[PDB]
């Protein structure tokens, strides 16, 4: 091997597993907010926000989802959308066509979510590399350094980190912060935060 | 009103050395007593450093220049680096003097020298060579570390440290933090009211791997850290200045090692300092996702830092 000159160095697990899968990351509000904080500060927030809002639409009664579907379109898919997200031309055309004729857009919307998942997974992997760099605390990870395996306690922490996000959303212009806020609240409120 | 400057960078990039220069150039400097406090650290650097060399000589199967030096090698490996004082990175003078004869003989051995030249295969700072080449002055009974010795003395930084000074009626507060992985968890506490970030990079680390996990390329690590800092919207109002430090070491390294072997995208003369420096700057500029202030520095050279900080000051005071 060969001994090092400063052996006094201290390098200082469940977490990793949670941060790598959006599936269980979505089920851990406190963890999701840390990732949200990362996205809003370091990357394009479009993909994640579109995905989360779409998730709500998919879980909402077709009878109460009309306006939500319209908001998703105007916010993420519209030609001049503030948080426009990149998705296959075929899918965008199909979604517009079904929304304009009042048909069921769920299946094509789901396909759009899977397309965006490519970019989201890339952002997830990027954040994991930041954690490897030992920089997780820059995005509020200390708030998770005390959580126990309990749902209520977590959604509790969720609304406290969520309130502190304003500091990052303020770095954005109204034309973008306004729709982003609407996006976050739509998911969080449906998550029970 | 206060100009707060934060020093960031990976481990061993030169942050604490830069901080010492500010004290030398704009502060009270280091008087004899303050300098004597570095003596135990210097003696520890030498003993622990030589121990690394003999261990490396053995594990890399490098032949002894003279195997009679095996006796000296044994004496050094027998030094307990885990004992109380040694653990704190300190060595008493009487103890140092007991190992001096063995260390002197080892440093003259061609096998030990060959081990040093292959240090990229393990972990060892070049300041150890600086002190081993000055064993005569370190060995004198009344040795008092010089300013240069104090700048070269090595100790990994733990925690957050501040040094305040003034330049022409303008108050400055400089913050130093540890750059090795486990210490970066403290960075988030240092950004309140930060005016500027001085990002240090060892320009000569392209052929080395991290101490933390002897696998990741050191330059790659520096690029990844810079990427997360420079693209963080929270620092949009903070001026970031890049210091490609250890220029002196890079000048000597490009003559024996090709960066091309570690970074294929390099297309120029590997033995040309300017070609490599231009490549390094391009790499960092490319990490920003839509003005890159940069300087080639040698933190241990007071005159170099005096003039570089002059430019930095003007840049900060005009942003
Ligand atoms: N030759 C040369 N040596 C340098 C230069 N800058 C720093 N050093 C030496 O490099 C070694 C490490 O530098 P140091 O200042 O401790 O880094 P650091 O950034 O503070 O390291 P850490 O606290 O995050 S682990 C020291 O021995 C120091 O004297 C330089 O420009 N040229
Ligand atoms: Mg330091």
């Amino acid at each position: 091997l060969i001994i090092g000159p400063e052996e006094d160095y201290d390098p200082g697990n469940e977490s990793d597993i949670i941060f790598q899968d959006l599936e269980k990351l979505k089920s851990h509000p406190a963890y999701l907010v840390v990732f949200l904080r990362y996205i809003l500060s370091q990357a394009d927030p479009g993909p994640l926000l579109f995905y989360l809002c779409s998730e709500v639409y998919q879980q909402t009664n077709p009878k109460d989802s009309r306006s939500l579907g319209k908001d998703i379109w105007n916010i993420f898919l519209e030609k001049n959308a503030p948080l426009r997200v990149k998705i296959p031309e075929m899918l965008q055309a199909e979604i517009d066509l079904r929304l304009r004729n009042n048909e069921d857009p769920r299946n094509v919307l789901c396909e759009a979510q899977e397309a965006v998942m490519l970019e989201i997974q890339e952002q997830i992997n990027d954040y994991r590399s930041k954690r490897t760099l030992g920089l997780g605390s820059l995005y509020g990870e200390n708030d998770l350094l005390g959580l126990d395996g309990d749902p209520l306690r977590e959604r509790q922490m969720a609304e406290k980190q969520l309130a502190a996000l304003g500091d990052i959303l303020s770095k954005y212009e109204e034309d973008r912060s306004a729709p982003m806020d609407f996006a976050v609240n739509t998911f969080m409120s449906h998550a029970g935060i | 009103r206060l100009v707060k400057i934060l020093l960031l960078g990976a481990g061993e990039s030169g942050k604490s050395t830069f901080l010492k220069q500010m004290r030398i150039i704009h502060g009270q400097d280091f008087d004899q007593r303050a300098r004597e406090e570095f003596r135990p650290t210097i003696y520890s650097n030498v003993i622990k450093g030589m121990r690394v060399l003999v261990d490396a000589r053995e594990k890399l199967h490098i032949p002894w220049g003279d195997n009679k030096n095996q006796l000296h090698g044994d004496k050094l490996m027998a030094f307990d680096t885990r004992a109380p004082m040694a653990a704190q990175g300190m060595v008493e003078t009487r103890v140092f003097l007991q190992y001096l004869p063995a260390i002197r003989a080892l440093w003259e051995d061609s096998g030990i020298q060959n081990a040093y030249d292959r240090r990229r295969e393990f972990q060892l700072g070049e300041s150890v060579k600086y002190f081993l080449d000055n064993l005569d002055k370190l060995g004198v009974p009344d040795y008092i570390p010089s300013q240069q010795d104090i700048l070269l003395a090595r100790r990994p930084t733990k925690g957050i440290h501040e040094y305040d000074f003034e330049i022409k009626n303008v108050p400055f507060k400089m913050v130093d933090v540890g750059g090795q992985r486990s210490e970066r968890k403290r960075w988030f506490e240092c950004f309140d009211s930060v005016t500027s970030i001085l990002f240090l990079v060892s320009s000569s680390e392209f052929d080395q791997v991290l101490m933390e996990d002897r696998q990741t390329n050191r330059l790659t690590e520096s690029l990844n850290i810079f990427e997360t800092i420079v693209n963080n919207r929270v620092f949009s109002n903070v001026s970031i200045i890049l210091f490609l430090n250890k220029t002196d070491l890079l000048e000597e390294k490009v003559q024996v090692v090709s960066i091309k072997d570690y970074f294929l995208e390099f297309e120029g003369d590997p033995h040309c300092l300017r070609d490599v420096q231009k490549f390094l700057v391009e790499c960092f500029r490319g990490k920003r996702r839509d003005p890159l202030y940069h300087h080639f520095t040698t933190a241990i050279n007071t005159e170099n830092i005096r003039l570089v900080f002059r430019d930095v000051k003007d840049t900060i005071l005009h942003d």
